[PDB]
RNA sequence: CCGGCCGGGAACUCAAAGGAGACUGCCAGUGAUAAACUGGAGGAAGGUGGGGAUGACGUCAAGUCAUCAUGGCCCUUACGACCAGGGCUACACACGUGCUACAAUGGCGCAUACAAAGAGAAGCGACCUCGCGAGAGCAAGCGGACCUCAUAAAGUGCGUCGUAGUCCGGAUUGGAGUCUGCAACUCGACUCCAUGAAGUCGGAAUCGCUAGUAAUCGUGGAUCAGAAUGCCACGGUGAAUAC
C-alpha cells in the first residue's frame, strides 16, 4: 500500500536505513513485504589520464547506485509516524509513491 | 610520474570521502560546483584558521558543511559570530540553506594537509627546506605515526635548476590498502617559483 | 517429488527437472529439436545419459536463458548431471569421469584499454 | 582559459533562454504541417548567440572545451582532481 | 616453452563418428570459428570420398592421410654464422598433425567450386598419393636427406 | 540536397535585391552571404560574394537558381 | 534478344539479365518484370518473343542507354558550365562531394605518377 | 481470452548484502630427510584457479607554460576585445594507423533459434497512420528489473547463383530527396533511382595473439543540436601451436 524506493552510493550504509526502516515499521503497526535488493546500477566513466596525450593511459572510474524496495502492506497512522519523525541518513535518496 | 594517488586508491576501504550526498546526474552537476564554491570560499577565508579538510553533504534540500580544523575557536570567532557570517554566505552561495560544523583536529602532526601547508607557509616565510621537512616528519613519529615521507619540488632554496629531495623515516607501505595513510599536498608560492609538497602518514593497518 | 538439478555455463543458466517418465525432453516448452535439435551439439544435451541410461526411463522439463546455442546447451547438461543427483552419488562419479559435473568457469575476458579486444595489440611500426 | 572565451560563453547561455525556448518556438509550429504567408521563418534575425546549439560546453572551473563531462560537468582533468579527494560522491577507481 | 613446459589441450571426440583426430581436422579446416558450418564440408568431403570410392569412411580417410604423413624434416639452426639446416626424425603426434594441416592446405589452393568438392579430390589424390599434399610430403623429404650428412 | 521544407536566404541579401529591382541595378551589390539559395528575381543582376580576402562578381543566370551565392566564388587558391 | 539498348543480353535469369541496360539497376528490374508480368528467375528459353516485346516496350519508358548516358553528360556539362564549385571541381579531375585530397583522391584522380 | 495472465505460490532463475570455500594440505613419484616441482585424489574451482586494480629507488633537462597553476620575459588604443566571411577539410606526393574487399567456408531471397552490457525528461519514444525509403504526423508508457531505444548478427533451413571482374566488390559520379541546426556552397548524416573504378589474395619487408585467447559476428556508450571505419565497453560462435 506504500513502497519506498531507496538509493545511495554507499552499501554498506543503504541497507542500514533499509533495516531502519523495515525495523521502524514491524515494531510499531507492521507488515512489510521484507526489503528487495533489486539492480544496482553502475556507470563507468572513463576518462585520459595525462594532462597532454598518451591516448593509452587513462583512469576508469565508476559509480556503483544500489536499490532497496522496502513495500509496507498495513498502513497503520502509528507506522506513518513511525516513518515520519524516526529516519534521517543524509546520503539515501527516499522515494513514498511508487 | 607513476605512482596511484595514495588516497584515491583507498576510498572504497580505509579512506572516507569529502562529500557523502547523493544525487541524480540532472543536479550532480550544477551540486559538483556548488562545493567547488564552499570549498573555495571557506579555504580563502578560513586561511590561517588551520583548517585541514572540509567535508560537504547535502541532506534533501539542505547543505550541512563540516570543516576539520585545528584551531577551532578561530574558525568560531567570538561566542558564535564568524561561524554566522560563514554559515550566511555559505547557505548564500549553495543557494539551498545551510548549518555548519567544525570538528576539531586531534594531533594536527598527524594530518597531512596540515603537515604540508606549514612547510609551504614556512618556506614563503622564507626558512631552510631542510630543516622545515625535518622537523615535520619527527613531529608525528613523537607523536605515534608508524612512518611518514615529505618530499618538496623544484627551485628548492633558489637552484635555477630545480629538484625534489624527499625524506622517509619509519614505514610507508604505499600499497597495502588496508594501510591507514594520509596523503595530502601543498604548493608554496615563493619568489622565485613554485614548490610542492606531498606528505604521507602512516597510522596502521585495518 | 520433482528431482531438480540447476546447472549453467557462460552468460546460460538452465534449470533441469527430473521425473522418471519418457524419453521425452522440454525445454523452454520445445521439443530437442524445435530448439536446437538439429544444431551443433543436439547429441551433448542427450549426452549426459550415457554410462547412466534413459533411452526412455526418466523425463525431463527443463528451461534455461542468456548466452548461446552452445552456451546454453552447456547449461543444461550440467543441470542433467546435476538432477542426476536424487538418483543416488554411486552414478555420480563416472560423471566426474565424464567431466559433466564440472561447472565451466570460462568467461568472455573484458576489453581493456590500450588494446583492441582483450588481448588483440595495436600492430605498431617503430618508425 | 581566456577570460574573455569564457565571457563569450555565459552571454550564449543568457540569450539561449531569452528568445530561443522561448520567443523561438515560433518555428516549431510555425513550421509544420499548418498551410503560406512565408514571414513564418524570415524572423531569424535574432542575436545568433542566442541559439542553444551555439553554446559549447566548457570545464565548469577551468574553461577548457575538450574533455567533458555532462555527469560532473568538468574536464576530465578536473575530474580526476577530485575524484581522488572523494570530492565526486561514489565515484572510485573500479575494476572487474 | 622457455621454462614453462606444457601437455597438449584435448579436444571432443567429433559429433559424428566419434573420433579426435577428425576433431582436430574439422579445427584445421574451420575458419572464423565456424564449427557450425566446419563439419559440414568436412563430412560431405568425406561423403563424396564415402562413395566415390566405396571403401567406406574410417578406412579411406586413414589411408589417403597414410601418404601424406612425413618421417623426418629439417630444423633451422642459426649457428656459427650459418643457418644450418638440421633434419630431426619427427614424432607420430604431429606427424599427421601437418598431414592434415597439408590436406587441407591442399585443397583450399584447388580449382573445384566447392570445399566439400576441393577437399574431396586432395583426399582422394592423395589416396593414390599424386596430389599436391602428398609432394609436400615429397619435397620435404627430399629437404631432408640431402641434409643426410648433419645427423 | 537539405532544406527540403522553405528554401533560406538572408533578409539584408533579399531586401539588397529590392533595393535593386524596382530601382534599377547600381555597381555590383555586396554580400558577405554565400548561405543564401539564388532566386529567379536576382538573375540578370552582378551579386558580390566573398570568399576571403574579398567579393567576386557574380552574374546571376537562367540556371543558378537552385545553388548557393558560394558556388560561384572559390575560397582556396590552388596553382 | 535485343531490346531498348543496341544490347542484346539474355542467356541467364531474368531479373539479373535486365541489369545489363545503362539505366536498370535490380530495382527498375525487378519493377519490369512485375510491369510486365513475368516469371523473375526465368530465363529466355521458352521466353516467346511475344514476351520479350512487352518488356522492350517497358524500359521504353526510362531513359535508359545512349540517351541516359548523353543526358548524364549534359547534367555535367551544365555543371562545368556555370563555372561553380562541382564543376570546377570536374574539370580539374578530383572528387565532387568534399572528399579528402590529402591523400586516398586516387578514384577520382588517377593512378598516382611523379 | 492459452499471454505468468489471475489467484496465488516462496521452490527455482535472477536480483545484492552477508557468509563458507583452495592451504601444496591429502596420497604418492621426483629432488639432499629441505625448498620446490610432477602426477594422482576429492572438489564448482589445484598449485599465485580466471581477469582487473596496484607500476619501488630511479633512466631519458622524455611530454605538458594550450587543462590549470606559476618565476622570469614581452604586447597593452595592441601580442587585448567585438562582428561577418573564409581557413584548420587545400593536393605532384611519401609514411603510419585503421575500415571494405577480391568472393562459393560466398552472394542473394524468403522462413527462422539463441546474448550480454548500457542508455534515457531540453530525454528514450512506443502504438496508429502516411511515405518504396530515410523520415513524418498524431500519441502512450517511462526518471524507469515495469516504459522506450530494441527486430542481435554470425547460425539453421529451403531455394537460387556455378568460378565469370561474376547475381563477387562496392569506389566514383549523375539525378531526387530526408533530418539536425539562424545556417548543410565551401564541409554534415542518412535515404530512394540510376551509376558499378581499383581489387582474382598482395615484392622487399613487417605486426598481433599461448584459451573462451586468436579469428570471426553482431550490441551499447562517452563526446554530441547534428556529425564514428576512431575510442571505450558487451556478449555470440570458437580454433591452431609450443620440441
Ligand atoms: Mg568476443
Ligand atoms: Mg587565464
Ligand atoms: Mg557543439
Ligand atoms: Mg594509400
Ligand atoms: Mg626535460
Ligand atoms: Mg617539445
Ligand atoms: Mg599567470
Ligand atoms: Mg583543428
Ligand atoms: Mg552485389
Ligand atoms: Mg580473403
Amino acid at each position: 500500500r506504500i513502497r519506498i524506493r531507496l538509493k545511495a552510493f554507499d552499501h554498506r550504509l543503504i541497507d542500514q536505513a533499509t533495516a531502519e526502516i523495515v525495523e521502524t515499521a514491524k515494531r510499531t503497526g507492521a507488515q512489510v513485504r521484507g526489503p528487495i535488493p533489486l539492480p544496482t546500477r553502475k556507470e563507468r566513466f572513463t576518462v585520459l589520464i595525462s594532462p597532454h596525450v598518451n591516448k593509452d593511459a587513462r583512469d576508469q572510474y565508476e559509480i556503483r547506485t544500489h536499490l532497496r524496495l522496502v513495500d509496507i502492506v498495513e498502513p497503520t497512522e502509528k507506522t506513518v509516524d513511525a516513518l515520519m519523525r524516526l529516519d534521517l541518513a543524509a546520503g539515501v535518496d527516499v522515494q513514498i509513491s511508487l | 610520474g607513476q605512482k596511484v594517488h595514495p588516497n584515491g586508491i583507498r576510498l572504497g576501504i580505509v579512506k572516507p570521502w569529502n562529500s557523502t550526498w547523493f544525487a541524480n546526474t540532472k543536479e550532480f552537476a550544477d551540486n559538483l560546483d556548488s562545493d567547488f564554491k564552499v570549498r573555495q570560499y571557506l579555504t580563502k577565508e578560513l586561511a590561517k584558521a588551520s583548517v585541514s579538510r572540509i567535508v560537504i553533504e547535502r541532506p534533501a534540500k539542505s547543505i550541512r558543511v563540516t570543516i576539520h580544523t585545528a584551531r577551532p575557536g578561530i574558525v568560531i570567532g567570538k561566542k558564535g559570530e564568524d561561524v554566522e557570517k560563514l554559515r550566511k554566505v555559505v547557505a548564500d552561495i549553495a543557494g539551498v540553506p545551510a548549518q555548519i560544523n567544525i570538528a576539531e583536529v586531534r594531533k594536527p602532526e598527524l594530518d597531512a594537509k596540515l603537515v604540508a601547508d606549514s612547510i609551504t607557509s614556512q618556506l614563503e616565510r622564507r626558512v631552510m627546506f631542510r630543516r622545515a621537512m625535518k622537523r615535520a616528519v619527527q613531529n608525528a613519529m613523537r607523536l605515534g605515526a608508524k612512518g611518514i615521507k615529505v618530499e618538496v619540488s623544484g627551485r628548492l632554496g633558489g637552484a635555477e635548476i630545480a629538484r625534489t629531495e624527499w625524506y622517509r623515516e619509519g614505514r610507508v607501505p604505499l600499497h597495502t590498502l588496508r594501510a591507514d595513510i594520509d596523503y595530502n599536498t601543498s604548493e608554496a608560492h615563493t619568489t622565485y617559483g613554485v614548490i610542492g609538497v606531498k606528505v604521507w602518514i602512516f597510522k596502521g593497518e585495518i | 517429488n520433482q528431482y531438480y538439478g540447476t546447472g549453467r555455463r557462460k552468460s546460460s543458466a538452465a534449470r533441469v527437472f527430473i521425473k522418471p517418465g519418457n524419453g521425452k525432453i522440454v525445454i523452454n516448452q520445445r521439443s530437442l529439436e524445435q530448439y536446437f535439435g538439429r544444431e551443433t551439439a543436439r547429441m551433448v544435451v542427450r549426452q549426459p545419459l550415457e554410462l547412466v541410461d534413459m533411452v526412455e526411463k526418466l523425463d525431463l522439463y527443463i528451461t534455461v536463458k542468456g548466452g548461446g546455442i552452445s552456451g546454453q546447451a552447456g547449461a543444461i547438461r550440467h543441470g542433467i548431471t546435476r538432477a542426476l543427483m536424487e538418483y543416488d552419488e554411486s552414478l555420480r562419479s563416472e560423471l566426474r569421469k565424464a567431466g559433466f559435473v564440472t561447472r565451466d568457469a570460462r568467461q568472455v575476458e573484458r576489453k581493456k584499454v590500450g588494446l583492441r579486444k582483450a588481448r588483440r595489440r595495436p600492430q605498431f611500426s617503430k618508425r | 582559459a581566456k577570460q574573455s572565451m569564457k565571457a563569450r560563453e555565459v552571454k550564449r547561455v543568457a540569450l539561449a533562454d531569452k528568445y530561443f525556448a522561448k520567443r523561438a518556438e515560433l518555428k516549431a509550429i510555425i513550421s509544420d504541417v499548418n498551410a503560406r504567408w512565408n514571414a513564418v521563418l524570415k524572423l531569424q534575425t535574432l542575436p545568433r548567440d542566442s541559439s542553444p546549439s551555439r553554446q559549447r560546453n566548457r570545464c565548469r572551473q577551468t574553461g577548457r572545451p575538450h574533455g567533458f563531462l555532462r555527469k560532473f560537468g568538468l574536464s576530465r582533468i578536473k575530474v580526476r582532481e577530485a575524484a581522488m579527494r572523494g570530492e565526486i560522491p561514489g565515484l572510485k577507481k573500479a575494476s572487474w | 616453452p622457455r621454462r614453462r613446459v606444457i601437455g597438449q589441450r584435448k579436444i571432443l571426440p567429433d559429433p559424428k563418428f566419434g573420433s579426435e583426430l577428425l576433431a582436430k581436422f574439422v579445427n584445421i579446416l574451420m575458419v572464423d570459428g565456424k564449427k557450425s558450418t566446419a563439419e559440414s564440408i568436412v563430412y560431405s568431403a568425406l561423403e563424396t570420398l564415402a562413395q566415390r570410392s566405396g571403401k567406406s569412411e574410417l578406412e579411406a580417410f586413414e589411408v589417403a592421410l597414410e601418404n601424406v604423413r612425413p618421417t623426418v624434416e629439417v630444423k633451422s639452426r642459426r649457428v656459427g654464422g650459418s643457418t644450418y639446416q638440421v633434419p630431426v626424425e619427427v614424432r607420430p603426434v604431429r606427424r599427421n598433425a601437418l598431414a592434415m594441416r597439408w590436406i587441407v592446405e591442399a585443397a583450399r589452393k584447388r580449382g573445384d567450386k566447392s570445399m566439400a568438392l576441393r577437399l574431396a579430390n586432395e583426399l582422394s589424390d592423395a589416396a593414390e598419393n599424386k596430389g599436391t599434399a602428398v609432394k609436400k610430403r615429397e619435397d620435404v623429404h627430399r629437404m631432408a636427406e640431402a641434409n643426410k650428412a648433419f645427423a | 540536397r537539405s532544406l527540403k521544407k522553405g528554401p533560406f536566404i538572408d533578409l539584408h541579401l533579399l531586401k539588397k535585391v529590392e533595393k535593386a529591382v524596382e530601382s534599377g541595378d547600381k555597381k555590383p551589390l555586396r554580400t558577405w552571404s554565400r548561405r543564401s539559395t539564388i532566386f529567379p528575381n536576382m538573375i540578370g543582376l552582378t551579386i558580390a560574394v566573398h570568399n576571403g580576402r574579398q567579393h567576386v562578381p557574380v552574374f546571376v543566370t537562367d540556371e543558378m537558381v537552385g545553388h548557393k551565392l558560394g558556388e560561384f566564388a572559390p575560397t582556396r587558391t590552388y596553382r | 534478344a535485343r531490346i531498348a539498348g543496341i544490347n542484346i543480353p539474355d542467356h541467364k535469369h531474368a531479373v539479373i539479365a535486365l541489369t545489363s541496360i545503362y539505366g536498370v539497376g535490380k530495382t527498375r528490374s525487378k519493377a519490369i518484370l512485375a510491369a510486365a508480368g513475368i516469371a523473375e528467375d526465368v530465363k529466355i528459353s521458352e521466353l516467346s518473343e511475344g514476351q520479350i516485346d512487352t518488356l522492350r516496350d517497358e524500359v521504353a519508358k526510362f531513359v535508359v542507354e545512349g540517351d541516359l548516358r548523353r543526358e548524364i553528360s549534359m547534367s555535367i556539362k551544365r555543371l562545368m558550365d556555370l563555372g561553380c564549385y562541382r564543376g570546377l571541381r570536374h574539370r580539374r579531375g578530383l572528387p565532387v562531394r568534399g572528399q579528402r585530397t590529402k591523400t586516398n583522391a586516387r578514384t577520382r584522380k588517377g593512378p598516382r605518377k611523379p
